[PDB]
């Protein structure tokens, strides 16, 4: 039972990428879906998250209104697009799914499972 | 070291009102909740009140609303009214000490108040 | 027009201890979610029973304000259905807990460098408390052959201790400042409305 996140690569300028993530678990209603930014040997930025009514969704300081969340109750399976890429929105893109069941508008990183591969882009 | 003592105590007349106030001199402070209790010849120790950092504060039935505590900016108020002859007793305030593991491992029980009715 | 008590317990210069948390009461005031969205930014937030979206036209009877400040790593501990130290020794709540909770940190703000002991936590009681049920009392927790003296140290346990928060510890020992809007949906007038 691990997270897949399938896809990747290097994208220059004017490239696009659908960032698949997928839970192997059958209960996700109880996860409470939170994402943030990671960097290697650095502070983790805090990224928006789909609120768990589904209609509303929350707005992060650093990054907002690029990122295509899309919540998946079939196969539980979220597209992460990254659109209007810049050195501030660029970093490690990390899928962490919060194991915890409750709503969720937090900015720490105390109420996280594990950073277990990650993954990233090239750029020249 | 906290030296929370406040006064020796004071004559009291009948149905008087006494406003003290606390000295809140000494080493560093802290929000910590503060007991008042009562003692007296034939009697134990009595839960008279119990004031928290300024949110509410509890006390008993029999002492209700005429003795009253306020707690702001680290410092208590104390109003008392309608004071009578069965209110002679000893005042004893209990706090919370911790930096006193060196010297005095004791918690920090201030000097009994002695009150007793006498014009 | 009446304006909410809410300023000054969100914007208290000092906050009451664990074992002393302040409680206040909501009743007869008009407050507006907009604004204070607008004014205030939070850290964490965490509704049961009823979604953020649904207070704007919900006529809550009362509400009360219950402000304390706990360690980072003892976040977990304030949660429905939890056991741990700050649950069971310091701060118990019904199991079915429903209400609003908002957690900030004030490491900037309270970067008080040398001797940061102004928070005090109870180590440890004889017995449990039960919901709602808070003491002040500086009972000492013997329960071994050791001399019932209020000695600090091993062998002795000492009722209070004071936390060892420094800006420079670790973002889990960071201290966190937790408001507690809790809701009582009795059978009592309404008072609260927009």
């Amino acid at each position: 039972v691990q997270l897949v996140e399938s896809g990747g690569g290097l994208v220059q300028a004017g490239g696009s990428l659908r960032l698949s993530c997928a839970v192997s678990g059958r209960t996700f209603s109880t996860y409470g879906m939170a994402w943030f930014r990671q960097a290697p040997g650095k502070e983790r930025d805090f990224v928006a998250t789909i609120t768990r009514s589904g209609e509303t969704t929350l707005y992060a300081d650093s990054v907002k209104g690029r990122f295509t969340i899309s919540r998946d109750n079939a196969k539980n399976t979220v597209y992460l697009q990254m659109n209007s890429l810049k050195i501030e929105d660029t970093a490690v893109y990390y899928c962490a799914v919060r194991r915890d069941s409750s709503w969720g508008y937090s900015r720490d990183l105390f109420e996280y499972d594990y950073w277990g591969q990650g993954t990233q882009v090239t750029v020249s | 070291h906290v030296q929370l003592v406040e006064s020796g105590g004071g004559l009291v007349q009948a149905g008087g009102s006494l406003r003290l106030s606390c000295a809140a001199s000494g080493s560093i402070f802290s929000s910590n909740a503060m007991s008042w209790y009562r003692q007296a010849p034939g009697k134990q120790r009595e839960l008279v009140a119990s004031i928290t950092s300024g949110g509410n504060a509890d006390y008993a039935d029999s002492v209700k609303g005429r003795f009253t505590i306020s707690r702001d900016k680290n410092t208590v108020y104390p109003e008392m009214s309608s004071l009578k002859p069965a209110d002679t007793a000893v005042y004893y305030c209990h706090a919370v000490g911790q930096e006193a593991s060196a010297y005095a491992p004791r918690a920090y029980w201030g000097q009994g108040t002695q009150v007793t009715v006498s014009s | 027009t009446n304006l909410c008590p809410f300023g000054e317990v969100f914007n208290a210069t000092r906050f009451a201890s664990v074992y002393a948390w302040n409680r206040k009461r909501i009743s007869n005031c008009v407050a507006d979610y907009s604004v204070l969205y607008n004014s205030a930014s939070f850290s964490t937030f965490k509704c049961y029973g009823v979604s953020p979206t649904k207070l704007n036209d919900l006529c809550f009877t009362n509400v009360y304000a219950d402000s304390f400040v706990i360690r980072g790593d003892e976040v977990r501990q304030i949660a429905p259905g939890q056991t741990g130290k700050i649950a069971d020794y310091n701060y118990k709540l019904p199991d079915d807990f429903t209400g609003c909770v908002i957690a900030w940190n004030s490491n900037n703000l309270d970067s008080k460098v040398g001797g940061n002991y102004n928070y005090l936590y109870r180590l440890f009681r004889k017995s449990n408390l039960k919901p709602f049920e808070r003491d002040i009392s500086t009972e000492i927790y013997q329960a071994g052959s050791t001399p019932c003296n209020g000695v600090e140290g091993f062998n002795c346990y000492f009722p209070l201790q004071s936390y060892g928060f420094q800006p420079t510890n670790g973002v889990g020992y960071q201290p966190y400042r937790v408001v507690v809007l809790s809701f009582e949906l009795l059978h009592a007038p309404a008072t609260v409305c927009g």
